[PDB]
Order: C-alpha cells, then structure tokens, then sequence
C-alpha cells in the first residue's frame, strides 16, 4: 500500500548520452530496489539497497536517494539499456513497484508512412466492416489517428495497437482498426483516416468512397 | 546452472482455478525463498506473495483475498502457485523469481522463471478468419505500397505470421493482438513492397493458429 511514483512516464535518449530516473515513495522506505524488463522478457533486478549492483550488472549503472526519493542512473548508454525500468520497495507488506519508466532511443523526426485499407468482399459476406488506417516507421511515438464517416467523427468503434521500437531504424509503426457492421457500413460513402504527427507539415488524410 | 522452470500457457474460464509450477534446479533449494510476480498485458508488475522452501511459511498481497495459496515439494524442488476464484482481470504473466538477501558478503545473484501465460476468458477456442489488406492498384515507376493481411477473431493467443514461408521478413510489421469486445483476438500484420511489380510478385501471408489447428495461406493482391 506504499504508492511509488516514477517519472518521467517515458525517457528518450540517444546512446552514450546519461540517465537520469527518479522513484517518489508515498511514504519512507529504507531502500529501494531497481528491475530492469525487455519485451517478451522476465524483470531483472539491477540495483539491490539502493545502491549496490547485482551480479554481473555493469558498472555504468548506479543507483542513489534516501527517505521518499530515489534515483537510478545510467551512464553512457549501450543500446542493450534501452527497456522498461521499474523500482521496488520492501520495507513495508505488501511490496509494491513503480508504474514503471520506459527508456527509448531518440532519433531525428521520421514522418509516418500512411495507408488505408478498405474491408474485403469476404468480410463483407459475414456481416461485418474492417477498415484499417496503417501507419509506417514513424518517431516520435505521438501520433493522432482521426476516423469520419461522411464527415462524421467516429469514436469509440476503433482499435489502436503499436509495435515495439524497431531494433534497427528506432521507429514505431501503428495500426488502427475501425470496425463497423455491414448494416452501417453499406449506408455511408466517404471513409477516411486523418494522421497527424510531428513530422507532417500538416495533417495527412488518406480516404476512399465505399463501391469505388 | 541455476534455473527456474515454470509449466506451460494455462487457458481457464471464469470461476476455475490454476495452479502453475516452479522447478528450481541447480542450487540447494531450501536456502532461497521464493516469490512470484504478475504483469497484465500492457500494464505492470504486481507482487503476490512469497514463500520460505525450508518450512513452508508464507505471506501474500492481501488483495487477493485468500485466491492466492503457495506450497512448495521439497522431494522435487517444486513451487506451487495456486489462484482461485479466476476472473478475466486475472489475464497475465505469472513470474516465479528466487528471492535474494541484501546483507550477503557477496553481489545478489538474482533469477527469475520463463513466465506462464495464463488467459481467463469464458471464450471457446476458435480458429482465425483471415482476409486481405489489400494494396491500391495505383502503381508509379519507383515508389512503394503497402499490403497486409487481417487475422482476426480467434481465441486464445497466439497466432504466428510470416510471409511467403519466411522468404520475405524486411520491413514485416506484425502487430501486437487486441482483445475485441466479443472476447476474441484480432491483429494485423503489414509489408511495404514495390507497386510497379503488384502484378507479376506473389505475395502470400501464413497463418498458423496451433490451439485451434488452423492452417492459412492467404494471397494478397490489388483488387480488381
């Protein structure tokens, strides 16, 4: 029931550069421990007490703070630092972590590839309508999709889902999913998805008329 | 070589128990505690409980209102985890860890298990359908189109993609499943490629759903 509060949310950093992350007890802890968590990944702890360094941790990680306030910090990053970091009080039952802090790898701006896709003639036999607005090995990781439907703005009928930073280009790519039934779908014409991102100049729309 | 060998994907439906193993080998198993950690899909690290191997005292999240019971087999080097009660919000990777203690003489050395998926749904196991994202006929000298396919409503995870047998893997995006409101599974998965060559390149997506023994190979091409 110890609240720990990490920040912030997400780091970006290019390798060889220093981080900085902070952990904020709700209450006072005697130390705090610090995991460290790839995708597909089990935790691994990292720093123990505060400030000592579990086995085979390299030296570039340290971990210092004392009372409510704790920091963990990585120097020179290896591109093998870039993960999710979370911190973990045992002082008080039940032991709690942070929400954690991802760690991600900045780069220059890349603007989004984008592609719409209408449903297929086989979808459209069994009752439903899947319209996916795909975006392509894009940075930073913000990135607005609007869906309208003749112009009308649709929400909560869509479904967003996210690759992890790519390994090799350091982007992410995004698909979203409008789902409609065929009922709904055959009264409307223009469909159409509306990007916006910091490497677009202004919005991108991409759109097609139902039957065209 | 310490290891920590948990059992396999569980998928149970709501009101059912679980119960997931923890095989520790290469150390004296009664000198380490051990504890287990969950993590739902997307979110983070929730601590359940811990357990003493040498006399089998424990302690656990009081959140989980007695669903939780450890045990351990000192015969095997086996810990126990057991959740009752099972609800949908109890989807997540169970983690067995080997806990450490900070007054050593020497750096904690610290291991974890694989993790076991354990999926609570009151779905049925259902194969995916499959359809095509299909690329605009616009073609241009030079540049590039997208094309995909939709792999979608099937239950539980996972399914594997690959395009053209595995011949074709640069530039493949296959995103991570969503659970759909009917309590099934739907993902995409995308290649960007040439649109000068659309017509003349095959290009198929392999669909292997092993829970349900689904097998597709879908082609995708410009529409008409």
């Amino acid at each position: 029931q110890i609240v720990l509060t990490q920040s912030p949310a997400t780091l970006s950093l290019s390798p060889g550069e220093r981080a900085t992350l902070s952990c904020s007890a709700g209450s006072s802890v005697n130390y705090m421990h610090w995991f460290q968590q790839k995708p597909g990944q089990a935790p691994r702890l990292l720093i123990y007490s505060t400030s000592n360094l579990a086995s085979g941790v390299p030296a570039r990680f340290s971990g210092s703070g004392s009372g409510t306030d704790y920091t963990l910090t990585i120097s020179s990053l290896e591109p093998e630092d870039f993960a999710v970091y979370y911190c973990q009080q045992r002082s008080s039952l039940p032991f709690t972590f942070g929400q954690g802090t991802k760690l991600e790898i900045k780069r220059t701006v890349a603007a989004p590839s984008v592609f719409i896709f209408p449903p297929s003639d086989e979808q459209l036999k069994s009752g439903t309508a899947s319209v996916v607005c795909l975006l392509n090995n894009f940075y930073p990781r913000e990135a607005k999709v609007q869906w309208k439907v003749d112009n009308a703005l649709q929400s909560g009928n869509s479904q967003e889902s996210v690759t992890e930073q790519d390994s090799k280009d350091s982007t992410y790519s995004l698909s979203s999913t409008l789902t409609l039934s065929k009922a709904d779908y055959e009264k409307h014409k223009v469909y159409a998805c509306e990007v916006t991102h910091q490497g677009l100049s202004s919005p991108v729309t991409k759109s097609f008329n139902r039957g065209e | 070589e310490v290891q920590l060998v948990q059992s396999g994907a569980e998928v149970k439906k709501p009101g059912a128990s679980v119960k997931v193993s923890c095989k520790a080998s290469g150390y004296t198993f009664t000198d380490y505690w051990i504890y287990w950690v969950r993590q739902a899909p997307g979110q983070g690290l929730e601590w359940m409980g811990t357990i003493d191997t040498s006399d089998h005292k424990t302690s656990y999240n009081q959140k989980f209102r007695g669903r939780v019971t450890m045990t351990r087999d000192t015969s095997t080097s086996t810990v126990y985890m057991e959740l009752s009660s099972l609800r949908s919000e109890d989807t997540a990777v169970y983690y067995c860890a080997r806990d450490f203690i900070i007054t050593v003489n020497y750096p904690v050395v610290d291991y974890w298990g694989q993790g076991t998926l354990v999926t609570v749904s009151s779905a049925s196991t259902k194969g995916p359908s499959v359809f095509p994202l299909a690329p605009s006929s616009k073609s241009t000298s030079g540049g590039t189109a997208a094309l995909g396919c939709l792999v979608k409503d099937y239950f539980p995870e996972p399914v594997t993609v690959s395009w053209n047998s595995g011949a074709l893997t640069s530039g493949v995006h296959t995103f991570p499943a969503v659970l759909q409101s009917s309590g099934l599974y739907s993902l995409s998965s995308v290649v960007t490629v040439p649109s000068s060559s659309l017509g003349t390149q095959t290009y198929i997506c392999n669909v292997n759903h092993k829970p349900s023994n689904t097998k597709v190979d879908k082609k995708v091409e410009p529409k008409s």
